């Protein structure tokens, strides 16, 4: 007890008190197969509602057929009474009420009782009633969205349904572009060539090609099908399919009965039959690029492959292919105004309660509403109101007067309002509106505004980087007002009017006189400049998106403004140094971003954040996106487009119908497309917006719709399946969970629903019959699902018999997901520009709340298997060598020094990435070695320094280097520090981390993307700071060399010299 | 004094010194080869200081802090107001500020578990509420189906008793009159299962405000020992002892 004092803590108990304690695994919930319980019982009774009014009750296994139930029914309504008063049973439908609360006619009548999502066991028959049994095929489309459609329709606001009709005009405009050159061109919207950005090679695999040449290998079958025939290649690296076609047909049919010519015209009446399939997957070889330009081949270089690829017929392709088939659905500014520059009076608006406010009268003293108006930045200073009626029912009925005239709103402007505690300064809740509609209208009259909680990381009064916006959820904070009317709807100008008044502000400029002291907004300097200038000019466009422009600055650019166009990258900066509170500045900006120099997506990017919130600049943006982003690059990017939808001001939008088109135009990009949309419908900032968007592709996308709902049944199985198992079968035994595993996947519902259909992680694998006896629970507390699919590709053997993916339920995947996607862009930036250092970012698919998929990569361990299964006799100590004992175990001869290549080329870029991205602190379980050589991370947790929010200039070191690693990457040598093989490894980090330095924008710019999502890693950009510090942008490289050696001298203690 | 100067420090660490004051605060930072120092007034507006006059960096800033910025640039209508090592229970020990920074940390994320505890409940809170919201549309639209169904039923079995009658008149009518007594005490179930639903949406809408009232009661002072917290770790920072701190933190 002299521990402790003997002092108590009598609060305690543990008569069970937390999740601490058996800690893991928190996601909840989500109801399954009926209402209020996961999985329906194996045997059940159903009520069937007859015509004639009479309720038959009839015992139903779980996983019987409708057309089972029916015939039963129809049989068993012989017995009860009014028999004659019933038609034969072809003249009827099942109908019942649903999960969702819709009635939905159940017309596939091949589905099973459990698959219904049923609410209550009961069916009611009927005739069916809608003529178009076709049309009433949104099942299909609210299945995939996975809200039913019919809840679109009883939306009452003009925006919506003007959204939903006005789409369509993509969708049809995309639907014209795949049936052009059908059947071609619909092979290529579904198999779109999967290609690299550059058919320029970098020099290191070039110099694996010996003077430009690879050995290929062409497969062909003959009769009936299985027989198989090799006929390999030395083609040109950089020639076409149709080329490699001719030469594997010229070896096929060359021939002691065939002169040279005859073979020649055999050649041509074959050449144009065939293309080039890659053995083992749905990936296709479709158009005229270099072979080494595409991805298979590209990767097979540097892996050390043969590529393996198939001589596909075009008509056995042509009749996998359906027919797309577009159908327009059954949903097939009215008078003048006063422009808002007649408008003579400063904003005000009237604050008049909230109404379902939760404080505490005894903690709380008083309470009040701040408000500002936003562009981003804050138009106005911000002002609040008087702390009236504190706490009990708060209603103020007052005016606020904002210092800014009408007529200088600009086109983005937005109220943000707050509602605060009192320096006891403490926001409550939070909401704000656009003060223009959709349709361009100055927002007057009354309005009740729903609010949102104050989330994590924000301390600040406001949030304006916060959705625009009502909550949708009714149970809170409802802060109701009123704006300004004046007696006519007002109207915000036309870019024609905003043209006249810019070219005016302008020749009003040119007689301004002589002195003008606070030069800052005009320039006086006529159409000759200063060299001094124009050189800073350069200075502030390669700053960062991060490095805050000064008030001198701003003016500096705004002035010239006009040799500004001569260096379109400055662009970002100019716009941030316009006066948005001044509409003669604003109308002359929308004339120069009317023809401004297109400039490059990864710099145009930077203008769909938040801090660029205006039409005319944004349409820019996507005017960039139009021009130069590749379908390539555009998927590289995709999950940060969608990400930055949410800072669009209205559902219709030039962004909105870019992305909509491109998925729609090409299958790869639609894949991802959807499923990063379907993700994040759980979330109430977005549910409204993403399934209406999600409306638009699934009633275009043709038959994938189809496709995606088989993967999307698959997905609620498995959802399902670990609901049970994380509930109502944890405190069991693993071999108990897997015996209710293994019985569940069995049944056939589950057997239908987790076979036949493609990944998630990449739709050209298929995943055929589930090979159970290798599908297991992992050891996790999260219980994750090792799943395990046999390819049923006619080429398994050639690429992988077994594919794997591991299912997650409980666990945010969207973190990891953007790390590895930061890797595979920090990895692509190193190669392109002629440097190899090999990350390995595995695949990772967020699907939903905490739920994900996750690539298996076969044969890679967690060092800490390397040295459990290198751990001599006695339990002692663990080796430093097993590591390197293990490798050498592995890799012998001459492939024992390419495999310390391979582990010091990824050690030094996974040192490089992780430290720059800050990400979780490395250890034993969370490095992987593979067979080869090559090493890589897993189980990021934090990216960028999450664990300083407590306490925090700590610029961590996550990947140290014990000796184990050096021992490798130096062969055996004691003091490993002091090798040339060291000396090596060191030039690689330097030589990466300034490759990185100098993309710095970019990386900057992603992370900016990434706030609309609510992860508590990026709540504001200054958690997206700590990359500036990392990569020490504020310096000069030669500094920044040294900071980073310094950086990784005091983390390793000694081993970092001046090079 | 030019290099104490109290608001003069000597980009990011600034923001968090800025980071929730009020309207007019500001202090002043230090690339040479670019401008000299750095006034960060919030309203975070950075002006510029050139040197080649600024007499000197404290002769600018004494002037404004009187005087509003609206004169020298337009757009500026806000004075040096706020020139932001005081309370800390004036410690003079060094080892024992040390250890407030330890005790003050403890109960800063022992509170922002408690605070992350309830925004999970929070929301969980209104996603078990609504999925409930929801079921009673169903249970009400279910109940519409057999309200229908009694109804249904009356219409053709009150026809095949007038019609005939005497054949099999209790043979007939009993077995139909059963059905139709099964129909509706079963209705009588699905309203007493959907009237106990509501119950429960009060029950937990209770509990979602109950949580919400502690979740604004929980963040004043999370605000305040965070803030109380950062001048701990400011004043001991004023011998340098960057590494050390980490064990206390
Ligand atoms: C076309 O095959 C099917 C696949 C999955 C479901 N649910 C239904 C089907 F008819």
């Amino acid at each position: 007890m002299s521990y402790y004092h003997h002092h108590h803590h009598h609060d305690y108990d543990i008569p069970t008190t937390f999740q601490g304690a058996m800690g893991s695994m928190p996601p909840r919930p989500s109801s399954g197969e009926l209402w209020g319980i996961h999985l329906m019982p194996p045997r059940i009774l159903v009520e069937c509602l007859l015509p004639n009014g009479m309720i038959v009750t009839l015992e139903c296994l779980r996983e019987a057929t409708l057309i089972t139930i029916k015939h039963e029914l129809f049989k068993e309504a012989r017995k009860y009474p009014l028999h004659q008063l019933l038609q034969d049973e072809s003249s009827y439908i099942f109908v019942s009420v649903t999960q969702e609360a819709e009635r939905e006619e159940f017309f596939d009548e091949t589905r099973r009782l459990c698959d219904l999502r049923l609410f209550q066991p009961f069916l009611k028959v009927i005739e069916p009633v809608g003529n178009r049994e076709e049309k009433i095929l949104n099942r299909e489309i609210g299945f995939a969205i996975g809200m039913p459609v019919c809840e679109f329709d009883m939306v009452k606001d003009p925006e919506v349904q003007d959204f939903r009709r006005n789409i369509l005009n993509v969708c049809k405009e995309a639907v014209d572009l795949r049936d052009l050159n059908s059947p071609h061109s619909r092979a290529m919207y579904v198999y779109p060539p999967n290609v690299e950005s550059s058919p320029e090679l970098p020099k290191h695999i070039y110099n694996k090609l010996d003077k430009g040449q690879i050995i290929v290998v062409i497969w062909v079958i003959v009769s009936p099908n299985n027989d198989k025939q090799k006929y390999t290649l030395k083609i040109n690296h950089d020639c076409v399919p149709e080329q490699v076609i001719a030469e594997a047909i010229r070896k096929k049919t060359r021939s002691m009965l065939l002169s040279s010519e005859q073979l020649k015209l055999c050649v041509l009446e074959y050449q144009g039959k065939y293309i080039l399939k890659v053995c083992g997957c749905d990936e296709y070889f479709l158009e005229k690029y270099p072979l080494s330009q595409y991805k298979y081949i590209r990767s097979c270089i540097m892996l050390g492959r043969m590529p393996n690829l198939m001589l596909m017929a075009k008509e056995s392709l042509y009749s996998q292919l359906p027919m797309d088939c577009f159908t327009m659905p059954s949903y097939s500014g009215e008078t003048s105004t006063k422009s808002l520059w007649v408008i003579n009076s400063a904003l005000r608006i009237k604050i008049l309660c909230a109404t379902y406010v939760n404080v505490n009268i005894r903690d709380i003293d008083k309470i009040y509403v701040r408000t500002g108006i936003y562009h981003g930045g804050e138009p106005l200073c911000d002002n609040v109101n008087t702390q009236r009626v504190p706490c009990s029912n708060p209603r103020w009925n007052e005016w606020l007067n904002y210092d800014i005239y009408i007529p200088d709103l600009p086109r983005a402007a937005r109220l943000c309002l707050s509602i605060c505690s009192v320096e006891e300064h403490c926001p409550l809740a939070w909401g704000n509106i656009n003060l223009f509609d959709y349709t361009d209208t100055l927002v007057s009259g009354k309005m009740a505004l729903n609010l949102w909680p104050v989330p994590h990381g924000l301390e600040d009064l406001l949030n304006p980087i916060g959705v625009t916006g009502s909550n949708p959820n009714k149970e809170t904070p409802c802060l109701e007002l009123e704006f300004d009317w004046f007696s006519s709807v007002v109207k915000f100008p036309d870019m024609s009017v905003i043209e006249e008044h810019a070219n005016w502000s302008v020749s009003r400029e040119a007689g301004f006189s002589y002195s003008h002291a606070g030069l800052s907004n005009r320039l006086a300097r006529d159409n000759e400049l200063r060299e001094n200038d124009k050189e800073q000019l350069k200075a502030i466009s390669t700053r960062d998106p991060l490095s805050e422009i000064t008030e001198q600055e701003k003016d500096f650019l705004w002035s010239h403004r006009h040799y500004c166009v001569t260096i379109p990258e400055i662009l970002p900066k100019l716009l941030l140094s316009v006066k948005w509170n001044s509409r003669d500045e604003v109308a002359q900006m929308y004339c120069l971003v009317k023809d401004w120099p297109p400039i490059k997506p990864e710099q145009a990017m930077e203008l769909l954040d938040c801090n660029y919130p205006d039409p005319m600049v944004r349409g820019f943006a996507v005017r960039c996106l139009e021009k130069y982003l590749t379908d390539d690059k555009l998927s590289q990017y995709l999950i940060q487009l969608v990400q930055v939808l949410k800072y669009e001001q209205y559902l219709d939008n030039l962004l909105v119908r870019f992305l909509l088109k491109k998925a729609l135009t090409n299958q790869r990009i639609g894949h991802f497309f959807f499923w990063h949309l379907k993700s994040e419908m759980h979330n109430k900032t977005v549910s409204q917006r993403f399934g209406l968007l999600l409306e638009s592709y699934c009633r275009a996308c043709g038959m994938y719709l189809k496709h995606l709902n088989r993967q999307v049944e698959a997905m609620e199985k498995l959802i399902n399946l670990t609901d049970i198992l994380k509930q109502e079968k944890k405190d069991e035994t693993q071999k108990v969970q897997m015996k209710f595993l293994v019985e569940q996947m069995r049944r056939p519902d589950f057997m239908d629903a987790l076979q036949g259909f493609l990944s998630p992680l990449n739709p050209a694998h298929q995943l055929g019959n589930l090979r159970l006896e290798e599908c297991r629970i992992m050891s996790s507390a999260k219980r994750p699902l090792w799943l395990n699919w046999e390819n049923p590709d006619i080429m398994s053997e050639l690429l992988f018999q077994n594919n794997e993916i591991i299912f997650k339920n409980g666990d945010d995947l969207r973190q990891d997901m953007l790390t590895l996607q930061i890797i595979r862009i920090m990895e692509n930036i190193w190669q392109n520009q002629g440097l190899d250092l090999r990350m390995l970012p595995y695949g990772c698919l967020s699907i939903g709340d905490c739920v994900g998929l996750i690539e298996v990569v076969r044969n890679s361990h967690t060092i800490m298997q390397i040295q459990c299964k290198g751990g001599l006799k006695g339990a002692l100590q663990f080796n430093s060598h097993t590591l390197h004992q293990w490798l050498k175990d592995k890799n012998k001869g001459e492939i024992y020094d390419a495999a310390i290549d391979l582990f010091t080329r990824s050690c030094a870029g996974y040192c490089v990435a992780t430290f720059i991205l800050g990400i979780g602190d490395r250890h034993n379980s969370n490095i992987m070695v593979k067979d080869d050589g090559q090493l890589f991370h897993i189980d990021f947790g934090h990216f960028l320094d999450h664990k300083k929010k407590k306490f925090g200039k700590r610029e961590r070191v996550p990947f140290v280097l014990t000796q184990d690693f050096l021992i490798v990457i130096s062969k055996g040598a004691q003091e490993c520090t002091k090798t040339r093989e060291f000396e090596r490894f060191q030039e690689m980090c330097y030589k990466a981390y300034l490759a990185i330095r100098q993309h710095a924008n970019l990386f900057i710019n992603l992370f900016s993307m990434m706030l609309g999502s609510g992860m508590p890693e990026l709540q504001s950009f200054d958690d997206i700071a700590y990359i500036r510090k990392t990569l020490a942008l504020d310096k000069t490289e030669q500094e920044a060399l040294e900071y980073f050696m310094k950086q990784m001298n005091d983390a390793h203690h000694g081993g970092w010299t001046t090079k | 004094s030019l290099q104490d100067a109290e608001w003069y420090w000597g980009r990011e660490e600034v923001n968090e010194k800025l980071r929730d004051t009020a309207d007019g605060t500001f202090l002043v930072r230090d690339t040479k080869m670019h401008g000299d120092y750095t006034l960060t007034l919030r309203k975070n507006k950075l002006i510029k200081i050139f040197h080649r006059k600024y007499s000197s960096v404290v002769e600018l800033i004494n002037h404004y802090r009187n005087e509003s910025l609206a004169q020298y640039n337009p757009k500026l209508d806000v004075k040096l107001l706020y020139p932001v090592q005081d309370q800390v229970v004036k410690e003079d020990n060094i080892e024992a500020v040390g250890k407030k920074l330890h005790e003050y940390n403890t109960q800063f994320q022992e509170k922002s578990r408690e605070y992350d505890r309830l925004y999970e409940e929070y929301t969980r809170t209104s996603q078990e509420i609504q999925m409930k919201r929801t079921a009673i549309e169903a249970f009400n639209e279910t109940i519409k189906i057999f309200e229908e169904q009694c109804q249904t039923q009356e219409r053709y079995s009150k026809e095949y008793i007038e019609k005939f009658k005497r054949e099999g008149n209790e043979k007939e009518i009993q077995r139909i009159m059963h059905n139709y007594d099964k129909l509706k005490s079963r209705i009588s179930e699905i309203i007493d299962s959907r009237r106990r639903l509501e119950e429960d949406l009060k029950k937990q809408a209770a509990e979602y405000r109950e949580i919400d009232k502690r979740m604004n009661s929980i963040k004043p002072d999370l605000i305040q020992l965070r803030k109380t917290r950062d001048q701990y770790l400011m004043w001991l920072t004023q011998g340098v002892r960057q590494k050390k701190l980490n064990e206390w933190l």
